[PDB]
């Protein structure tokens, strides 16, 4: 599961 | 049962139990209030029915509940032991005592003479089965009683302490 | 589109959490045969994505209601009307969500069934859908859905009763959204628990006759039973 | 209707969880940004409402489009067929939401700005958006989206770097984007984890000079690229 | 957490 | 700590280090193969920097990985002890060694003339500080590294067993 930033 | 489990400790595994194994989940609650092994509870917190939930994952499974003052009328001089209060059969597992068939009422613990112990006592029935009710409250033996409806052995017990409001 | 298809595009979107176009999929199904019957998947199918469309705006609906009356309590009269006519624009769509599903189930649904579990399911149905117009209709349009929602519930119970074991979950939901009727609509929280009491006393006096995957079955409904009953009847 | 009630009422529609129209009342505030920029709370807003808009159209986007593949490799034609008309709606949805976005960042939000972290915000906004388009968009959009991410994304660099504090959530959330664009979209995982594991450094080493509430803000991102670096980095 | 059928 | 505590019994406690209080999370895997203390890995498991997790509560506390083989260059004969395999220092809480410092660089295991541990310690610093490399890698010793800075006790450590491939 690769993130992006949560805004 | 270790020697010192509080149902012997409280002298329920003695007075009125043998040693068991506790198997079944049993919470025993007047109002908001949850009752623990050897707390004190007054007659006036204590007059109407607890909330009695019983533990186990298979609502075909009937379990049985029995409330017994084995300190009646006096903890010093007990020998009405034991007053039956309230007698439940036929409670689906995962489930609460008001799911159950009262086979006698509740009745709200008024002790005099010293502390009381009102001890709660749950079987798991073989299954489906007709319980007559006791022809009067006083020398009950919860023994006996097991023995004549093939509950064998305790599944859960727990009890509370309460004395005349001073 | 072949009926396998539509079907299939229902599932594709199921799993897209598309709803509105899941519901779009099966109205063709149950549109394009007659008085015969959907089976089950796809009616199943049906009442998920109808379910899911209607309670997404169920959620919005409460979340907006309870902003509301807090700030009708405080007396910000420029929110309240902003509020409104928002809450306006959302029941605007419980109404569109709610007659597609009941016109659907007046004209093909419902008189199309010929057995009883279809019959019991289709007219909970109803019950459901003149229950979700009664939390949030007012007044006399309130009360025309409270008594569309009785009789399809009654006539639901009628047939369940006659029909199908105390244990069918089919029945069993019947139970359980009758007894929500009672208790949320009809503020009736001694007839909601005694009609709920009454279901769950029933079936387990015979879920030990049901095989396993039976007994799972049932026993997913009468958890839900359950718990109600648990919380209505609380300290 | 006031650019105050527009904001309240975009707070309505997201405690609702109906982003369309948390989209539609914080367009209209942005669309007065000029010699006259958003609050952070105004700009957030923003920012959440376009996100889960955008964020439930990928989600949908991504599970079809792998059961479009698994049917690939099946050998259904049909199901193929239906299943890429349907992820061609959707894809549909994607440009029409990315370009409201992105004519709104150029005509008022980018030039409007005035902070440091206001320009990289926007910047980086520009960035996201362009590479959403690169997630789906193929042969000629799919380049002119793979370039203007990267040239949005250096612009906003160029103004962090400089500009910002290392431990700046806006200055690690860029870094953030910034990488996963350089691993997921132009398949560089050196590339992605240089930049991830330099900016983790860099405000690692500032990490402890913060405030309780400046440390929680910082590190939330920071864990983000903590996990993305273990993950690349994974057996 | 007053609760309906899942059908 | 307990005699029967596997590092006691494995000699790390004694040959290595004074008992202590495990208090961090420690992991060390060398591709998909978990250390456990004595477990044995061929050389060739081992030939590259395991991963080592590294756990605390958060990233403005740093820790310092130590790596020796206290076996060099045979355990009938280690006048070596302790070689130096690996040394990383300030990293950050809820990360790993990847994300520290190196300051020893890894050298791979070469066993010979019987059963070599090598063994893993972990120790919190008091904060970023400035630490060197031994200038050689034999004869270190990990108590008085851990004293001259200032790096209390180990919060954490494992081992593994290795030796020559026939």
């Amino acid at each position: 599961r690769v993130l992006s930033a949560p805004f | 049962m270790r020697d010192r489990d509080p149902l012997v400790v409280g002298r329920v595994v003695g007075d009125v139990l043998d040693a068991f194994v506790r198997s079944t989940n049993l919470k025993v609650t007047y109002g908001s209030k949850t009752v623990s092994n050897g707390l004190e509870l007054k007659p006036s917190m204590v007059t109407h029915q607890p909330r009695v939930e019983v533990g186990g994952n298979d609502m075909r499974t009937f379990y049985t509940l029995v409330m017994v003052d084995p300190d009646a009328p006096s903890p010093s001089d007990p020998n009405l032991r034991e007053y039956l209060h309230w007698l439940v059969t036929d409670i689906p597992g995962t489930t609460a005592a008001s799911f159950g068939q009262e086979v006698m009422s509740y009745e709200s613990p008024r002790p005099t003479m010293g502390i009381h112990r009102l001890v709660f006592v749950l079987f798991q029935q073989l299954g489906r089965q007709t319980v007559y009710a006791p022809g009067w409250r006083q020398n009950f033996n919860t023994k006996d009683f097991a023995e004549l409806y093939n509950l064998g052995s305790p599944v859960a017990a727990v009890y509370f302490n309460s004395q005349r409001e001073a | 589109m072949s009926r396998e298809e539509n079907v299939y595009m229902a599932k594709l979107a199921e799993q897209a959490e598309r709803y509105e176009e899941m519901v779009e999929y099966m109205e063709k199904v149950a549109k394009t045969v007659d008085v015969e019957e959907l089976t089950v998947e796809e009616r199943n199918l049906l009442s998920v994505a109808y379910k899911n469309v209607i309670g997404a705006r169920r959620a919005s609906w409460r979340i907006v209601s309870s902003i509301e009356q807090k700030e009708e309590g405080r007396g910000n009269e420029e929110h309240v009307t902003l509020i409104k006519e928002y809450r306006g624009k959302i029941e605007a769509e419980l109404s569109k969500i709610c007659d597609g599903i009941l016109k659907l189930l007046d004209s093909h649904l419902v008189p199309s069934s010929t057995a009883a579990e279809s019959k019991v399911f289709y007219l909970k149905m109803k019950g459901d859908y003149h229950r979700y117009l009664a939390e949030f209709k007012t007044g006399a349009e309130r009360k025309e859905a409270a008594e569309s929602t009785m009789v399809a519930y009654k006539a639901a119970q009628d047939i369940a009763l006659a029909d199908l074991a105390p244990t069918h979950p089919i029945r069993l939901g019947l139970a359980l959204n009758f007894s929500v009727f009672y208790y949320e609509i009809l503020n009736s929280p001694d007839k909601a628990c005694n009609l709920a009491k009454q279901a769950f006393d029933e079936a387990i006096s015979e879920l030990d006759t049901l095989g396993e995957e039976s007994y799972k079955d049932s026993t997913l409904i009468m958890q839900l039973l359950r718990d109600n009953l648990t919380l209505w009847t609380s300290d």
